[PDB]
């Protein structure tokens, strides 16, 4: 749709000058479309990382809320939660870390 | 579904549907009929009654309503629409008449008339004798007709005279006629032959002849497949149905028994032409389904034609039928008409 | 020059009506040796222009060969439907270049090889709507209509002018779709066929045109 | 005929002037480039500047409403006003070339 719309304007520009600039207008349409393919990869990656973290959080919280207390003892259950908390924190205390994950991460740290 | 019979207190020789507007989505709403063997014969326009409704006071408005009439002269031997307001009819008087409907008035009128289109001759004076005009076929703005005089005429809906006449195209009666192509027609006769004529040829003699083998079965009716200009169907004096490919010798390709009598009309379905319909002096009306085009198989014990009597009884003679979309109509000597809105339910 | 000479001769024996008496045999009909030689050269031409862009342009541009006008002119003449089919295939290979196609659409509409402009006094149609129903539907073989469907099948992908037929009729495509739908397609199961395969060879080249016409059309509010 | 196909029309006219040749193919071929433009998508309008700039139109400032289709009509008008000595043949040629392609005649050409 974006390609159809930008090409429609590069048809609507009725002039001298536009019809000398038309190659460069199609070339700048090519960089805009490549950036938008990048934007579409970014949104699908930020979905997939977050959907995986939500699936992982769902698995951890069933191990904690629904499995019997006589299948993970009072010390190993504590070590597992102490270690999971420290690993779940560092991946969000690093400054490259995607902010879309923070509502899942704090949502896990609360249950932990 | 069930079939809505109506007495009209005249014998019906012919029935025809009003042609639908090209690219409409209507069913066949209106039909025309012609009558025979009265003290007074007529041509009439009818609507199909609406079986879908009752209003508060409980009246049955579902009758096949008469829109308008006009009186004829002679018997209505054959009948066809010419456009969406005009009709053409033949006569026992040898007359051919074009009529016009008036939707703003609900009346019929004459539009043009050829009072001496068909006539028998005699030795040396123009005291002509009446020859029944037997069949009519239209190719607007052009028209063709046949009769007991063995004459073929070509007429026009802008011209008063004949455009061409061919006297004695047979020494016997010619019964029916159809267009293979716009200058090229086919006729049937008292001998059991199909004669083909080209109005481009400057002689009066036939361009081709077909027949049965030797023994004479008069051929009363003819039609030609809507999307095969070479496939023809004819009906006999015996109740046989003959399918022909006019390119492949002198004989029919397929020969079927359809009635215990004289078969008065045969028609291919105008949109579904692997379907066929026939009526007769045996008092029955039939549908035929066959879905090479199945009509041209030389072994109907391998390839199918599956065959249905549309009337639940035998009446006095069924002279005529017409079929348009899901609608079918027929006309009889029992002073009656039969109609359905649906043939596929 | 041979195509121009056949056009020049065939268009001159035309039957002036008053001449009703004993003609001899017209010793000006193309014999099979020239027909099958013209078919071989049309098929050579059609292969060359099917591939080379340069060879479509540098034949259509030629002011003394003018091949589109000569070929459409021969298609109006009483030549056999097989020679008309290889002439139509030569146009179907020319019509790949969109400059050729845009001029060919106007030239087809002007030459009435399908009659889009049906006159109110006229009984017989003219063009391929007669030749299909009055020649191919006698032979039980369909080379002319299949070559016409193939001509339209190129000329949809090089596109059609929106003003096609303007001033002569309402503008647009549907008169060609009426022929392909209501005279070819709805009539492909009725017809008889000497080639039991050609019942399907006709179905391929019509459903291809309908597929292209629905592939590239996107609905807009003006359609309504 | 080659210069006319390239669209080098004023050098084709200069060659017709050094060899007495008729300008009729120049007027028909320029009209046929105008017909290709009048039904032309935007590539045929990008193609047009490259031959319009060869026909020395350098005295027109590029106002931003100047359609390539109509500088070709303007060049054809200028040639039909520049070459007056035989002007029947060159109007007859251009109009026959437009009408054989169904193109309505410009208000200035009539």
């Amino acid at each position: 749709l974006l390609h159809r719309v930008l090409v429609a304007e590069v048809n609507a520009l009725q002039g001298m000058a536009a019809i000398g600039q038309r190659p460069l207008l199609m070339e700048e349409i090519s960089t805009v479309l490549q950036y938008v393919v990048g934007r579409n990869k970014l949104l699908q990656c930020l979905h997939a990382k977050r959907h995986a973290l939500e699936s992982w959080r769902q698995l951890v919280e069933i191990i904690l809320t629904a499995c019997p207390q006589d299948l993970i003892q009072a010390e190993d259950r504590q070590l597992i939660i102490r270690d999971i908390l420290q690993d779940v924190h560092d991946k969000i205390l690093d400054d490259e870390a995607a902010q879309e994950l923070m509502p899942v991460v704090a949502g896990a740290v609360f249950t932990l | 579904e069930e079939i809505y019979a109506k007495f009209v207190s005249q014998k019906i020789s012919k029935t025809r549907w009003r042609p639908l507007p090209p690219g409409s989505l209507q069913t066949a709403e209106t039909f025309a009929t012609g009558s025979w063997d009265n003290e007074e014969n007529y041509i009439s326009l009818w609507s199909i009654g609406d079986f879908g409704n009752l209003d508060s006071d409980g009246g049955f408005e579902g009758d096949h309503q008469l829109l308008c009439d006009i009186r004829h002269h002679g018997d209505v031997m054959d009948l066809q629409f010419f456009d969406q307001e005009r009709i053409v009819a033949a006569s026992s008087t040898g007359c051919v008449t074009v009529f016009l409907h008036h939707p703003n008035n609900q009346t019929l009128s004459v539009n043009q008339q050829w009072t001496t289109a068909h006539y028998h001759t005699g030795p040396g004076s123009p005291s002509y004798s009446s020859a029944p005009c037997t069949g009519v076929v239209c190719n607007n703005p052009e028209i063709v007709t046949v009769g007991e005089d063995g004459r073929i005429n070509l007429f026009r809906a802008d011209h008063k005279e004949a455009v061409r006449t061919i006297d004695n195209a047979d020494s016997s009666t010619l019964h029916a006629v159809t267009f293979l192509r716009t200058p090229e027609i086919l006729t049937v006769n008292s001998i059991g032959q199909l004669k083909i004529w080209d109005f481009r040829q400057q002689g009066n003699e036939p361009s081709q002849i077909l027949s049965l083998t030797g023994d004479r079965v008069p051929l009363h009716c003819v039609d030609r497949h809507p999307n095969q200009q070479h496939v023809v169907a004819t009906g006999g004096q015996d109740g046989m149905l003959s399918i022909w490919d006019v390119r492949q010798g002198t004989m029919p390709v397929s020969l079927l028994k359809a009635h215990e009598a004289e078969m008065w009309e045969v028609h291919f379905h105008p949109s579904n032409p692997e379907h066929l319909f026939t009526c007769s002096e045996d008092g029955s009306l039939w549908h035929w389904d066959a879905s090479i085009s199945s009509w041209l198989s030389t072994d109907p014990a391998k390839d199918r034609i599956e065959i249905t009597s549309l009337l639940p009884s035998r009446s006095l003679s069924v002279n005529t039928l017409d079929v348009l979309g899901p609608c079918l109509v027929c006309g009889t000597d029992a002073e009656a008409i039969y109609v359905t809105r649906h043939l596929f339910s | 020059h041979s195509l121009m000479l056949y056009h020049e001769h065939l268009r001159k024996d035309l039957p002036s009506a008053d001449s009703v008496q004993y003609r001899h045999l017209p010793s000006r009909g193309i014999t099979q040796k020239e027909q099958d030689g013209l078919i071989a050269f049309l098929q050579l031409t059609s292969t060359i222009i099917t591939w080379s862009e340069n060879a479509r342009l540098a034949l259509c541009e030629h002011p003394q060969w003018t091949p589109v006008v000569v070929i459409l002119g021969l298609l109006q003449c009483s030549i056999p439907p097989v020679l008309k089919a290889e002439l139509l295939k030569t146009l179907a290979a020319f019509g790949k270049s969109p400059e050729i196609a845009a001029s060919l659409w106007q030239s087809l509409e002007y030459t009435q090889i399908l009659q889009t402009v049906r006159i109110p006094s006229q009984r017989q149609a003219i063009g391929i709507e007669v030749e299909l129903n009055e020649i191919e539907s006698r032979c039980e073989e369909y080379p002319l209509t299949r070559a016409f469907c193939q001509l339209i099948s190129t000329l949809v992908e090089s596109s059609f002018p929106s003003n096609l037929g303007a001033g002569l009729r309402p503008p647009g495509f549907d008169p060609y779709l009426q022929f392909l739908r209501d005279s070819v397609f709805l009539r492909f199961r009725t017809r008889a066929y000497r080639r039991a395969a050609e019942k399907w060879e006709v179905a391929e080249v019509v459903l291809e045109v309908f597929y292209k016409l629905l592939r590239d059309y996107e609905p807009q509010l003006e359609d309504f | 005929t080659l210069l006319v196909q390239a669209g080098l029309f004023d050098t084709a006219i200069s060659l017709c002037q050094t060899f007495k040749l008729p300008l009729t193919p120049v007027f028909e071929g320029l009209a046929f480039k105008c017909i290709k433009l009048q039904f032309g998508g935007e590539a045929a309008q990008a193609e047009a500047w490259a031959w319009l700039a060869a026909n020395q139109l350098s005295s027109v400032i590029t106002t931003k409403e100047s359609s390539a289709t109509d500088e070709a009509w303007r060049l054809l008008s200028t040639y039909l006003e520049r070459y007056k000595v035989q002007n029947n043949l060159y109007h007859h040629c251009v109009i026959n070339k437009l009408l054989s392609h169904g193109v309505p005649l410009p208000n200035w050409l009539i």
